[PDB]
DNA sequence: ATCAGAATCCCGGTGCCGAGGCCGCTCAATTGGTCGTAGACAGCTCTAGCACCGCTTAAACGCACGTACGCGCTGTCCCCCGCGTTTTAACCGCCAAGG
DNA sequence: CCTTGGCGGTTAAAACGCGGGGGACAGCGCGTACGTGCGTTTAAGCGGTGCTAGAGCTGTCTACGACCAATTGAGCGGCCTCGGCACCGGGATTCTGAT
């Protein structure tokens, strides 16, 4: 008997249901922390951060990216595709007035 | 190079929450660019507030104010 | 000592709201009824959101309202969603929603 | 270093609408954020209203108009009812 | 009165928007959109008008409504 | 003018309009529609079309948060 | 006697700006340098826009700047365009721009 | 009714001595000046409030300019402001 | 249709830690009184808004028509997907080097 | 015997690759919607003619709000207690795919 194998898409759908059901942050804490401190270091040196400040930044960033991915998804589907591409992100952000 | 700390599976998870079923290979780098820009815009303003207050510590409120003036109002960190 | 909130029949603090109006640099003078009205409106809105969020909390067999419940409450309500269209609820997540075309065929 | 917040009032309201329901600290933080946000919206709009009409006083009428501008539909009507009733009772 | 916003007017608007080819179903759609937009602005505008205890909608009322929708308009102050 | 006064009658009655008010409304409305048509066009082109359809307008308006 | 604008080397009215700050419900007090600074900034921005718009007016063989020239000036400048990204200029029209794919050939 | 018309016209004569301006265009420039005034003053007001200061000074104006203006416009505007304050002070 | 297998939902349990409850200060909300100026109410007006109409014609409406773009059907390679395989960062963990 | 510095051992999350299956793309064919044009029409625009509603303005009266002492208890800070459920252990449901 060949071992079990879900068809491409099934596990994807499962993941969609899973992560739309939950609210936990999806980016790893420490690397996000590093990214924020790096970028901030490029504006002002020897900055410190309240932990809540970084937490605020991460909540905001993830909500932003998630919404962006919703719009991107709509752009891909509009073009009769199921796969989001850079053209879909760029269209979404252009219509948003981000670019 | 900490932008690379935003891994492929993390971006995949974010897209999943955004309802995305299938993802082109070029998306991840693209996303990294976008996020980078986003952060640069918020953090900039945040630091500006921090610098105006003559502080060396970025507070949650500085971030909240930056987000607000960028039309990205955030609830839950005023405490 | 009867308070303005007690006289107005409110739970929200009329005196505090008045002080915040006075020191918020909104106008040179502030009428007596303005903080009463404002406190009443704020209280009402708080009530509507807590109502819906509590309902959502009971739907999850939960006795404590969490940010997720607030998100469910706001986003499943058309007018609250309009009012808070540009607001991010930390730890709120999103509404379950899969595009039909993405489902198996 | 005392900090003020709307927590106890939010909690009283909560006990009004759901007697057997509690609320997490984070959710309370979100409610406080909410109340401050809407205050700053309404007060700001009322300030502009008073200025546009060459008035030095923000009254319940400015507050009401601001509520009508900022809130959508039924939410606005209901809020207006609550406000007006509160002011009429308070004056009496 | 929505039909008073004719097809060629909508075509002109689309042309200014750079549109080369237009579906027949567009016009009615556009009208709906236009209607909504107007309903949103005028509402707020009139609100201002009534706060001023007036019966005449001024250019400034409109400007304030547009401004509060984040649709800032220059040239009518 | 007719459309504006008609819609306005449904909010508040016996209203009067400055001509400049109506003009302001028209400049705003037409600017809005033109921009919308730009975005709509971008959606149609995105779908490999040259022809804008109601579908395009609806996508544009959804992404705008309208 | 000499003016707060003469001394600051400005064309824009320092006194007026100061007065507008005082009565604008912005703060309880207003510093002496604030209206000078603000007036300077406003004058600078005005100068930049009139510079470019004047260029457009000369390009259209006109001696008078019209709203169209202002629109052209603002939209063809990246930073001015961002600054005024949510602004409608009456009778400004739009930048000539046709998507390449629409070209017949 | 007041407006910035005469000052806008003076500036125009500085940058283009032989160039005029239509009435509509002048009304758009008035709109512009009032708009930017409100943005900067508003942001400076919030800056003052956040820091529990009762006075708006040139420092709030400057920070507000840095928040509101993009890139080169911010740098140049800041330069002009500081320069004007320095000259006025002298 | 039909069955085996993996993911999913559901039944004890469990203890723990954070929210609910409570006890002790105190300053900001409440009370009383006194100035006063911006707010409330009545009238003049004449300006701009509004109702009605003669004359004009180009924009608007109805119809011919044919094709080129929108849509249905098909071949295809390649482009992401599922799972095994490593692949890599991080927290110990112990034995060896030195005094 | 005490102090400190390496290379493994184990957890946990993440690229490579190999088969692999289906989906965007391009092509071919078919259908009919609408641009371009032609014939017919009327209501928006110009230009008057007349009528009038009410906001700007002025004036007059005033009373609720700003400001300043006195007052005090719920608001706020610091602890104390206990039950809902995240996770764990284990069985019944249910898609899911190949047959």
């Amino acid at each position: 008997k060949k071992p079990h194998r879900y068809r491409p898409g099934t596990v994807a759908l499962r993941e969609i249901r899973r992560y739309q059901k939950s609210t936990e942050l999806l980016i790893r804490k420490l690397p996000f922390q590093r990214l924020v401190r790096e970028i901030a270091q490029d504006f002002k040196t020897d900055l410190r951060f309240q932990s809540a400040a970084i937490g605020a930044l991460q909540e905001a960033s993830e909500a932003y990216l998630v919404g962006l991915f919703e719009d991107t998804n709509l752009c891909a589907i509009h073009a009769k595709r199921v796969t989001i591409m850079p053209k879909d992100i760029q269209l979404a952000r252009r219509i948003r007035g981000e670019r | 190079d900490n932008i690379q700390g935003i891994t492929k599976p993390a971006i995949r998870r974010l897209a999943r929450r955004g309802g995305v079923k299938r993802i082109s290979g070029l998306i991840y780098e693209e996303t990294r660019g976008v996020l980078k820009v986003f952060l640069e815009n918020v953090i900039r303003d945040a630091v500006t507030y921090t610098e105006h207050a003559k502080r060396k510590t970025v507070t949650a409120m500085d971030v909240v104010y930056a987000l607000k003036r960028q039309g990205r109002t955030l609830y839950g960190f005023g405490g | 000592a009867k308070t303005r909130s007690s006289r107005a029949g409110l739970q929200f603090p009329v005196g505090r709201v008045h002080r915040l109006l006075r020191k918020g640099n909104y106008s040179e003078r502030v009428g007596a009824g303005a903080p009463v009205y404002l406190a009443a409106v704020l209280e009402y809105l708080t009530a509507e959101i807590l109502e819906l969020a509590g309902n959502a909390a009971r739907d999850n067999k939960k006795t404590r309202i969490i940010p997720r419940h607030l998100q469910l409450a706001i986003r499943n309500d058309e007018e609250l969603n309009k009012l808070l269209g540009r607001v991010t609820i930390a730890q709120g997540g999103v509404l379950p929603n899969i595009q039909a075309v993405l489902l198996p065929k | 270093s005392r900090k003020e917040s709307y927590s106890i009032y939010v909690y009283k309201v909560l006990k009004q609408v759901h007697p057997d329901t509690g609320i997490s600290s984070k959710a309370m933080g979100i409610m406080n954020s909410f109340v401050n946000d809407i205050f700053e919206r309404i007060a700001g709009e009322a300030s502009r209203l008073a200025h546009y009409n060459k008035r030095s006083t923000i009254t319940s009428r400015e507050i009401q108009t601001a509520v009508r501008l900022l809130l959508p539909g039924e939410l606005a009507k209901h809020a207006v009812s609550e406000g007006t009733k509160a002011v009429t009772k308070y004056t009496s």
